[PDB]
RNA sequence: UUAGCUAGUAGGUGGGGUAACGGCUCACCUAGGCGACGAUCCCUAGCUGGUCUGAGAGGAUGACCAGCCACACUGGAACU
RNA sequence: UACCCGCAGAAGAAGCACCGGCUAACUCCGGCCAGCAGCCCGGUAAUACGGAGGGUGCAAGCGUUAAUCGGAAUUACUGGGCGUAAAGCGCACGCAGGCGGUUUGUUAAGUCAGAUGUGAAAUCCCCGGGCUCAACCUGGGAACUGCAUCUGAUACUGG
């Protein structure tokens, strides 16, 4: 009911965090054609229960450090 | 073009050098005689034009037409030119008639506002 | 912002009366109508498109006495108004003050309706309307003022009105010096000499 | 009783062992006002001539248009070969937004409102030839109508 | 490779109506039956068949009026390199309302007047004129 | 704090005011948070140059608004008259 | 005709700090983070509602009016 | 002050550009010179130079210059092309990227529908109102083609 996101984990190497792409489907502005476009987040993944590739749904909260404003909700397909 | 190579690389609007680039997007531009001179035209056209040379406030070097029969300019003189190119390669600006130091042409009674000339009074 | 010059020059270069003249007399017997002005009237050359639309719009504005800003400014609102802009524009064209008045038969001329009304003498709804331009509304009631009713100019016009055709669109009382402006008038009411597709196509371009 | 157009006259020159020799070519256009249209080109060495031949030739050789209260049908696009042509159908008042050429045939055509534009080269013998066969290629409900086996009721 | 076989299926109906073909032949499909659906309830072509169980074959019966084409113009709109999508408010009408649209919205495929008074939108299939 | 006033639309010497509620510290034709209504000083008496909403000015005053002193004639003649 | 950039740099624990979250700051640890969807670097530039033009899509533009931002001789700093 | 009233007397008030074609407007007079020219005249009867007469267009303005868009479909998304006019890499393999045969099920990301919130006022547009008309001011509406959320649809694209 809480509004969130979602995408997959594109790096986990720092502790307690990770990187999630939010993949879109955009159209282009001027030519009509649906473009992908990609936004990178940088997610709070505490107990660092995500790794690479899991498909993962993510929500906004209050700033944990320099770039990092969005923490985990769930994990829903994990790296396989 | 593809739409892919279009969204890839878009139209790239060609641009327009302007004609006058001396002016500065200004309507008139002062400037000091440097010298003055005579021309000859260019092939089927033959006669000796008044020209002149004009160091502008800008810094611009610019050679400049004098328009009109008969002229009284002389080396450090302060025109104003304007645009308008003479068909004279390299002349690419007029000399206003009646501006600050290039005084009207004398006795024209049509198209005086063109040359700087007072109303004649009856 | 007034055309004073010579009247029927106007009319010979337009090769049809404008009506700048009172009516004592025929304009055949005051000047050359058939021929155009200048020392090379005698010959007609051949009008391109351009040519005859800018004829036929300088044959309309030298009818109504409209300068080139003002005529610009009423196709403009013609062209915004619903409808055919042609009828649209000769209507606005018809509404104007000095027009009614003319029309009405308290000016021999357009201009001398146009000092008629310029000069205070013209009132419009009780209100004394100086604006020649003004534009009239149907039902208002064009009125001579008191001070002006005096004049032979009035009376010299009511009798070359009542020599002229009567419009249908105009309720007048010659002894009130009054008239009545019931409606605009429709396309069937004006002229059938005036091409105002010719301006519409010129001021179109 | 119909009305004939002047749309363009060319003066062309063919050259002999003498030297040049001048002639003139008239484009032309007729048409009854409702719906038919025919245009007519004439060369000749005089130009009341080739404009007599123009009208002859452009007298003969009429096409019909199905006309829909004095406009278009429907958008129409007209190619000949270096001129293309678009012709849309436009309401009651606006006149004949169009070139000269194409002003002339929609005008004899019996056109009363459209709107036109001309792309490509703007040559006068193109421009009618696209605009006559854009003309006769524009279908009327009633075409589509028995075309298609069923009723008009798309109209 | 083939990568649109619906304007492939449109590119078979144009030339074998130039060609003056009786009928054309192509592999079938869903989405291939339902606009081959939509042009004979319009009057485009006369008949359809689908004959084949593994590798079903749609065969189109074209149709002429005056020893003419019924089909003057056909064309792909929404294609793999650019889709087209339009909502119920901006709908294209071919011909001024003579010509049909097919258009594939969330009830099906169906023409763009049907469409409109269905109060739908979707992919702009093809233009038939 | 917030106040309701009036803004200086118009032309020269033809002044019209819209009863703007604005927080007091913005110029007068400045940032302005609700429109509640208008007011025409030299109306023509044939017609209203009296429209201010009382409903959200009430409910406004209500909020700790202030009304300046023209608004607040404005709001006693309108009740007078209406 | 700028392809690599970054050491408080990215994250974590703890102390401090702020009206408030936060490398905002410090100690330590981990070795990351940004980038071909143009990071970095260079040139130009106040942004918007809007204005002009255009059938439209667009192109140009940001004076007046209104909203936001920045500045107050130049550089720095805090006090109330 | 606006506005109104009285006085006197046409009395205090018309200029600028252009006229070879494009482009509305033509004759006379003075040597590739003087000069004009936005793009295509003048070497001794120049509608193109300069003057005069006449005319044309605007008009308390008129022209020139500078600048933007249009015309320019002349950066072509709407809406262009590449044999010879400018344009197919000398040829191939191939990562990223773009696209992808056919059937079923599922999801509802793209797509579509409805609703809510927002999209400041002014400006643009429509119907009226007040300034003697207009400009201008102003009431109401439409518009702000956008974004987010929620609920559904499942034909097509995607997973």
């Amino acid at each position: 009911k809480i509004r969130t996101l979602q995408g997959r984990v594109v790096s986990d190497k720092m502790e307690k965090s990770i990187v999630v792409a939010i993949e879109r489907f955009v159209k282009h502005p001027i030519y009509g054609k649906f473009i992908k476009r990609t936004t990178k987040l940088h997610v709070h993944d505490e107990n660092n229960e995500c790794g690479i590739g899991d498909v993962v749904e993510i929500r906004e909260c209050r700033p944990l450090s320099k770039t990092k404003s969005w923490t985990l909700v769930r994990v829903v397909e994990k790296a396989v | 073009a593809t739409v892919n190579q279009l969204v890839r690389k878009p139209r790239a609007r060609k641009v327009a050098k302007s004609n006058v680039p001396a002016l500065e997007a200004c309507p008139q531009k002062r400037g000091v005689c440097t010298r003055v001179y005579t021309t000859t035209p260019k092939k089927p056209n033959s006669a000796l034009r008044k020209v002149c040379r004009v160091r502008l406030t800008n810094g611009f070097e610019v050679t400049s037409y004098i328009g009109g029969e008969g002229h009284n300019l002389q080396e450090h003189s302060v025109i104003l030119i304007r645009g308008g190119r003479v068909k004279l390669p390299g002349v690419r600006y007029h000399t206003v008639r009646g501006a600050l130091d290039c005084s009207g042409v004398k006795d024209r009674k049509q198209a005086r506002s063109k040359y700087g000339v007072k109303r004649p009074k009856a | 912002a007034r055309y004073l010059g010579p009247k029927l020059k106007l009319s010979r270069r337009e090769g049809t009366d404008l009506f700048l003249k009172s009516g004592v007399r025929a304009i055949d017997t005051k000047c050359k109508i058939e021929q155009a002005p200048g020392q090379h009237g005698a010959r007609k050359p051949r009008l391109s498109d351009y040519g005859v639309q800018l004829r036929e719009k300088q044959k309309v504005r030298r009818i109504y006495g409209v300068l080139e800003r003002q005529f610009r400014n009423y196709y403009k609102e013609a062209a915004r108004l619903k409808g055919n802009t042609g009828e649209n524009l000769l209507a606005l064209l018809e509404g104007r003050l000095d027009n009614v008045v003319y029309r009405m038969g308290f000016g021999a001329t357009r201009a001398e309706a146009r000092q008629l009304v310029s000069h205070k003498a013209i009132m419009v709804n009780g209100r004394v309307v100086n604006i020649a331009s003004y534009q009239v509304s149907p039902n208002d009631v064009v009125s001579i003022r008191e001070k002006a009713k005096k004049q032979s100019r009035v009376k010299a016009a009511l009798e070359l009105a009542e020599q002229r055709e009567k419009p249908t669109w105009l309720e007048v009382d010659a002894g009130k010096m009054e008239g009545t402006f019931k409606r605009k008038p429709e396309r069937s009411d004006l002229s059938a000499d005036i091409n105002e597709h010719l301006i519409v196509e010129l001021y179109s371009k | 009783e119909l009305q004939e157009k002047l749309i363009a006259v060319n003066r062309v020159s063919k050259t002999v062992k003498g030297g040049r020799i001048f002639s003139f070519t008239a484009l032309t256009v007729v048409g009854d006002g409702n719906g038919r249209v025919g245009f007519g080109y004439g060369k000749a060495r005089e130009v009341p001539a080739a404009i007599q031949k123009a009208m002859e030739k452009a007298r003969r050789n009429m096409i019909n248009v199905a006309l829909n209260n004095g406009t278009l049908q429907h958008p129409v696009k007209g190619v000949h070969t270096g001129s293309r042509v678009f012709m849309q159908p436009a309401s009651e008042g606006t006149g004949i937004i169009a070139g000269g050429a194409m002003r002339a045939v929609l005008e004899v055509a019996g056109v009363h409102n459209v709107l036109a534009k001309a792309y490509g080269s703007t040559n006068p013998i193109n421009v009618v030839r696209a605009t006559i066969d854009g003309l006769e290629n524009m279908n009327s409900p009633e075409m589509v109508a028995a075309k298609r086996g069923k009723s008009v009721e798309e109209i | 490779s083939m990568q649109d076989p619906i304007a492939d299926m449109l590119t078979r109906i144009r030339n074998g109506q130039a060609a003056n073909k009786a009928a054309v032949t192509m592999p079938s499909s869903k989405l291939k039956v339902a606009i081959a659906n939509v042009l004979k309830e319009e009057g485009f072509i006369e008949d359809f068949k689908v004959e084949g169980d593994t590798k079903p074959e749609l065969e189109l019966t074209l149709k002429y009026f005056q020893g003419k084409a019924v089909v003057e113009s056909i064309q792909r709109v929404s294609r793999p390199g650019l889709r087209i999508y339009k909502r119920k408010d901006e709908l294209p009408k071919v011909m001024a309302g003579l010509g049909i649209a097919v258009v594939s919205t969330s009830k099906g495929v169906m023409t763009d007047r049907a469409a409109r008074q269905a109060g739908l939108g979707g992919e702009i299939i093809c233009y038939v004129a | 704090m917030v106040t309701i006033r009036l803004a200086r639309h118009g032309a020269k010497k033809r002044p019209f005011y819209q009863v703007v509620v604005a927080d007091s510290r913005n110029a007068r034709n400045g940032r302005f948070i609700e429109r509640v209504g208008f007011f025409n000083p030299i109306a023509s008496e044939k017609e209203e140059g009296t429209r201010l909403d009382l409903d959200r000015i009430a409910h406004w005053v209500g909020q700790g608004a202030t009304i300046s002193d023209r608004v607040a004639a404005l709001i006693k003649e309108v009740n007078k008259a209406a």
